[PDB]
């Protein structure tokens, strides 16, 4: 049984950077080795096959080298659509087998979030439960601590976050955050703030709203 | 041009069989050479490989699924199937098909993949409510708004936003699980505070697996 492992688990790269994804083989694989790249929400492409082959369509910053049992994809300079998790794959022998893949990241210039509030809305609020939503809108680096004041008294265990994937366009990320309480919880109190900790704002922000 | 795409029962009972169908376009599973296979991905995990079928019928397996894989094809039909057997929570995955032409295997295309949950739990639609846009999100510049789609099993739910028309500065979070066992997800879009106002935003919820469908218009 061959054993396929990348060093690297996720590393993140600017724009414009040689990167280097390696891929490492238990046993001799013949050159029998192919990287495949997976974009998030997008159907896993073919990049390089037989270690060298560039697939039809893949732009010449793909390439390939190796033999044995050493193995290395090279992108020649980054570009930010190419972030992505990269995964060696051996048909030297059956079963066949993948490396656990490698993650890369965008690199690019810190990005303070736009941060919003949003209160229960009357619709749900029928229903005797309530959610308040705090939105941190295409932001980098991924970092950011979001802390939720109730009548000033700082909240815990009742929040639950999201964070999308890097953005194709702009490669920032998004952050959804959801204060759960009961309605009876809910018409006990008036401030309902949302602070946010992020390395692109030089102090904390807040966003708050009054009940009434 | 060619085209895969893989289609299963979304939500399995443990010990039950799994039925899965890659129907492809594109090439012929009859030329010599084809072959199609099977991948699957357990959430924030790798790749695996299970099973691969050539165009003269010889069938492979991953022994690590020792015993429970079928893999069958339909030339005549641009079909290839997978029948798991007694599945447990450790089967919940994204399960993909991939063709290549020859031995061994360059895997040239594969499908989106399909999402199988092995649960118990019933499914339940969700309930749509419409994140209303700030009175004074800024004046003359951008505003936030969007829907929250609260207590559904299980994953997937689809999110447009006035049926396709608007997708730039859309964001659909990633479902985060409750404590009671349901999913709960917001989609926002950022517009500008000029338009709130004279455009129209709807969110079109559809949660396929109990087929609750739900249109929000979200209004300042």
């Amino acid at each position: 049984d061959i054993q396929m492992t990348q060093s690297t688990s996720s590393l993140s790269a600017s724009v414009g950077d040689r990167v280097t994804i390696t891929c490492r083989a238990s046993q001799d694989i013949s050159n029998y080795l192919s990287w495949y790249q997976q974009k998030p929400g997008k159907a896993v492409k073919l990049l390089i096959y037989y270690t060298s082959k560039l697939h039809s369509g893949v732009p010449s910053r793909f390439s390939g080298s190796g033999s044995g049992t050493d193995y290395t994809l090279t992108i020649s300079s980054l570009q930010q659509e190419d972030f992505a998790t990269y995964f060696c794959l051996q048909g030297k022998m059956l079963p066949w087998t993948f490396g656990q893949g490698t993650k890369l990241e965008i690199k690019r210039t810190v990005a303070a979030p736009s941060v919003f509030i949003f209160p229960p809305s009357d619709e749900q609020l029928k229903s005797g439960t309530a959610s308040v939503v705090c939105l941190l809108n295409n932001f980098y680096p991924r970092e950011a601590k979001v802390q939720w004041k109730v009548d000033n008294a700082l909240q815990s265990g009742n929040s639950q976050e999201s964070v999308t994937e890097q953005d194709s366009k702009d490669s920032t990320y998004s952050l959804s955050s959801t204060l759960t309480l009961s309605k009876a919880d809910y018409e006990k109190h008036k401030v309902y703030a949302c602070e946010v900790t992020h390395q692109g704002l030089s102090s904390p922000v807040t966003k708050s709203f009054n009940r009434g | 041009q060619v085209q895969l795409q893989e289609s299963g029962p979304g939500l399995v009972k443990p010990s039950q069989t799994l039925s899965l169908t890659c129907s492809f376009s594109g090439f012929s599973l009859s030329t010599s050479g084809m072959g199609v296979g099977w991948i699957r991905q357990p959430s924030g995990k790798g790749l695996e490989w299970l099973a691969h079928i050539w165009w003269d019928g010889d069938e492979s397996y991953n022994p690590s699924l020792k015993s429970r894989l079928t893999i069958s094809k339909d030339t005549s039909k641009n079909q290839v199937s997978l029948k798991i057997t007694s599945v447990t929570a450790a089967d919940t995955a994204v399960y993909f098909c991939a063709r290549n032409r020859y031995d061994p295997p360059w895997f040239v295309d594969w499908g989106q993949g399909t999402l199988v949950t092995v649960s118990s739990a019933s499914t339940k639609g969700p309930s749509v409510f419409p994140l209303a846009p700030s009175s004074k999100s800024t004046s003359g510049g951008t505003a936030a708004l969007g829907c929250l789609v609260k207590d559904y099993f299980p994953e997937p739910v689809t999110v447009s936003w006035n049926s396709g028309a608007l997708t730039s500065g859309v964001h659909t979070f990633p479902a985060v699980l409750q404590s009671s066992g349901l999913y709960s997800l917001s989609s926002v879009v950022t517009v500008p505070s000029s338009s709130l106002g004279t455009q129209t935003y709807i969110c079109n919820v559809n949660h396929k697996p109990s087929n609750t469908k739900v249109d929000k218009r979200v209004e300042p």
